DNA sequence: ATCAATATCCACCTGCAGATACTACCAAAAGTGTATTTGGAAACTGCTCCATCAAAAGGCATGTTCAGCTGGATTCCAGCTGAACATGCCTTTTGATGGAGCAGTTTCCAAATACACTTTTGGTAGTATCTGCAGGTGGATATTGAT
DNA sequence: ATCAATATCCACCTGCAGATACTACCAAAAGTGTATTTGGAAACTGCTCCATCAAAAGGCATGTTCAGCTGGAATCCAGCTGAACATGCCTTTTGATGGAGCAGTTTCCAAATACACTTTTGGTAGTATCTGCAGGTGGATATTGAT
């Protein structure tokens, strides 16, 4: 019945957040769904490699931690560490 | 009911993130809190890129955000554009940009 | 006595209206055949989506224009405005795309 | 009529120097040697060369006869040329 | 105990047969274990990524010819798809 | 049946099991083919052979008997096709080629 | 004296001599050693980075060389 | 008149005295100072092993020695035989390293 | 052309860091036997969309003339950078002792996986209707260049 | 500085491709519940090898003097390359149609995974012998540079 999906509504909804009146033309969105998709894949990738440096079969928040401060640069990484770090911490107290 | 999404506090789809870490054949095991991290991480870049290009679509007066407004966000942003140094976004053009030495001048 | 803008004016006219549009400067179809022919002589009897061809152009002219910003640096590195053949060769040796 | 498909040579001279022009504009050039332009159309041969071979390796692979954006952004990306806005 | 292993011997047997009276300092066997795994490593990788985008869960000797192709210069390319060829055929000739 | 190994049937010096196991915990894919190890250890040794094989004879011109970093750098570098492939990698010990501008030689220039 | 000051102007022309430079501007030294800088900062960062994840409280060869794989700069004879 | 060699003539014999070589060229303490130095900034009390100072000292100048080269071709474009500040700062934008 | 001052090379020599040959031991790597699961090749085909044809027209390529000003050649000389020395600071080595901590081992449990059901949702297909902005006009203001 | 030929800016406007909006359908997604397996954190520790010393021995960095020759400033000018213009083509655009081929759906077995069990082997360790070649000495001769 073919199905692909994407990131699209997400992206909507995040954009909604932070420009409440402002839209975005099909190829934009095509571009941050490339986007989206291209930093999940260097992250997973980077992680994955930690994983086997370290003889782990398991990929954590923690490898995700690391990936993100080998591929983003200064304040990015900052921020989105905390970002992550807050959104695990707030999953867990969590039932 | 309540999405992992919802109790992690993201718009990001964290079941769906946990999944394509999954088909990805990153490792043998993908722990629960992995998505949630990189959803996070992801949600965060996309919102500052939408905040930067929504500003530069307000700008030139324009109410859509499309490929050039992008462009112009990332390749003027300095951690933005190490970030996808080796990227190129279709219909982006690039900054506007003349050597000096390449202006007139003294007259004639 | 007609009015002439004098030599680089326009040309400085031209980079500042190129450089504030994004569209591609190569004719699309000229360019469609140029890859249909480079393909063909790779394969034979091959189709082309046509968004595959307008990524090569995207792709294409993203790379050209990126290597003329490179070439230009090199120009004006030895004294000149003009780019010539040896400001690219220059260019692409540094950049690793040569020997 | 199927024959004597249309026989395709020199298109490369498709990019002409107006459009070579243009583009080194927008690469911020003001003044261009009358050499550039068959070098670049070298150049860009070249590249179409080694990003075609790789998208039609990766269309040989899936045993398909339709070259799609995919395969071409695939091709970029292992070139270190990574692309944005065609899928991917 | 502690074990590490490296394609050392393997390579050590190479050269035996291509140069039979000529050693390997052990700097240069390192470089060369680095080598192989480098090669091992970055066309394992490309199967890895062919298999993907095709939707297949197994990565086959057909992953790794075009993984060869896209990976290794002309020549190269042409006389590492016969060794590999061969040496799939040989092995298949038997039990 | 007096067991030869999995290397020995395909003809090759190369560890065709361990190459194998490595495919695997490599997480490369959900399944690994018979083939694929047998295929990829074949292009490996093929390669070792390559620039073992250079490397030996740029021992013998220096009058050499063991192989050394520097041989491999000058074959490798030497080499078009081996150049590009590793065009992105440093041999320890390498050193460079012996390459000087014309245009800094004696007398003008 | 300090430590970026101790890569000496002999070394540095000795690196330059192994690039083919026959003629060195006095300015060079300085810039040569801020590229330096910046091409360890780079480095060992990473290296540090992937010591931290280990748990490790020492640099390894390991760390280093998949410091440089990822900055594009691989390198040959020290493990992996 | 005490024998003198032309300006240039010893250089060309260090070229190709290190060209031939491929011993390190820094000294190492006074560069182990410095990576320890470097990492602190980062780490407090890290410890290193001999070998991961001698990768970074191997990538260091095998780094150096590729710069100069490029930049001895800058020095060159410019129809120089002197490579200055301006060189260095070109090969690295080319290079995509300043850019 | 002459010849002195040095650098460079070849032939030979010899200690030793480092490569080598042999034995002993064992976890784990690797192959074999068999029983079960399943990826994806075949075969058939629905349906997207790629190739191709048609016709009109004006946006833009092409060829040309003209001359402004850039590149390339030449000349000149101030002063930076190389060569050679005299000092002597500090790297290098090697010998050897604490001890930090890497890496191996035994426990043990929070968290992962597998499995069965159930509830929710993001993607789409069919249809319809708004709206941001591309492209055009026309007049006001700005820039360029000749005097 | 003034005047004119043009480029550039901006307000106003209209068509419409793209964006957006409900209605509806459902296959795969996602969450819940229990049960069963296990990755690797935590604590202890043996021994590998990293940090620090000691402490000469001298290799090599640093400061200095001198001037060769390079970098860069200043000039001159042929002719390349930019601007403008006439002409007209071929790309672009709009709409249509056949059909190649991409992709969805079901069937089915060769090949892979999952395991138990036996056999083989690459790697660690000891103890021990051998050897390619670094580094040193002579003496020959090539190179460089002053006459
Ligand atoms: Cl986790
Ligand atoms: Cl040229
Ligand atoms: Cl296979
Ligand atoms: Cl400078
Ligand atoms: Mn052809
Ligand atoms: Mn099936
Ligand atoms: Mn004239
Ligand atoms: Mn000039
Ligand atoms: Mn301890
Ligand atoms: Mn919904
Ligand atoms: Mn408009
Ligand atoms: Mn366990
Ligand atoms: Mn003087
Ligand atoms: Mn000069
Ligand atoms: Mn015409
Ligand atoms: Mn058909
Ligand atoms: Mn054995
Ligand atoms: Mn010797």
């Amino acid at each position: 019945r073919k199905r692909k999906e994407s990131y699209a509504i997400y992206i909507y909804k995040v954009l909604k957040q932070v420009h409440p009146d402002t839209g975005i033309s099909s190829k934009a969105m095509s571009i941050m769904n490339s986007f989206v998709n291209d930093i999940f894949e260097r992250i997973a990738a980077e992680a994955s490699r930690l994983a086997h440096y370290n003889k782990r079969s398991t990929i954590t928040s923690r490898e995700i931690q690391t990936a993100v401060r080998l591929l983003l640069p200064g304040e990015l990484a900052k921020h989105a560490v905390s970002e992550g770090t807050k959104a695990v911490t707030k999953y867990t107290s969590s039932k | 009911a309540k999405s992992r999404s919802n109790r992690a506090g993201l718009q990001f789809p964290v079941g769906r993130i946990h999944r394509l870490l999954r088909k990805g054949n990153y490792a043998e095991r993908v722990g629960a809190g992995a998505p949630v991290y990189l959803a996070a991480v992801m949600e965060y870049l996309a919102a500052e890129v939408l905040e930067l290009a929504g500003n530069a679509a307000r700008d030139n007066k324009k109410t859509r955000i499309i490929p050039r407004h992008l462009q112009l966000a990332i390749r003027n942003d300095e951690e933005l554009n190490k970030l996808l140094s080796g990227v190129t976004i279709a219909q982006g053009g690039v900054l506007p940009n003349i050597q000096a030495v390449l202006l007139p001048k003294k007259t004639e | 006595k007609p009015h002439r803008y004098r030599p680089g004016t326009v040309a400085l006219r031209e980079i500042r209206r190129y450089q504030k549009s994004t569209e591609l400067l190569i004719r699309k179809l000229p360019f469609q055949r140029l890859v249909r022919e480079i393909a063909q002589d790779f394969k034979t009897d091959l189709r082309f989506q046509s968004s595959a061809v307008m990524a090569l152009q995207e792709a294409s002219e993203a790379y050209l224009v990126g290597l003329f910003e490179d070439t230009n640096l090199c120009a004006i590195h030895a004294k000149r405005v003009t780019i010539m053949p040896k400001d690219i060769q220059l260019a692409r040796r540094i950049r690793g795309e040569r020997a | 009529a199927k024959r004597h498909r249309k026989v395709l040579r020199d298109n490369i001279q498709g990019i002409t120097k107006p459009a070579i022009r243009r583009l080194a504009r927008r690469g911020g050039v003001k003044r261009i040697s009358g050499l550039i332009y068959e070098e670049t159309r070298g150049v860009l041969k070249v590249f179409l060369e080694n990003v075609i071979r790789d998208a039609v390796t990766y269309t040989e692979h899936a045993k398909r006869k339709t070259v799609t954006a995919m395969d071409v952004v695939y091709a970029l990306k292992r070139q270190g040329r990574t692309l944005y806005g065609f899928g991917g």
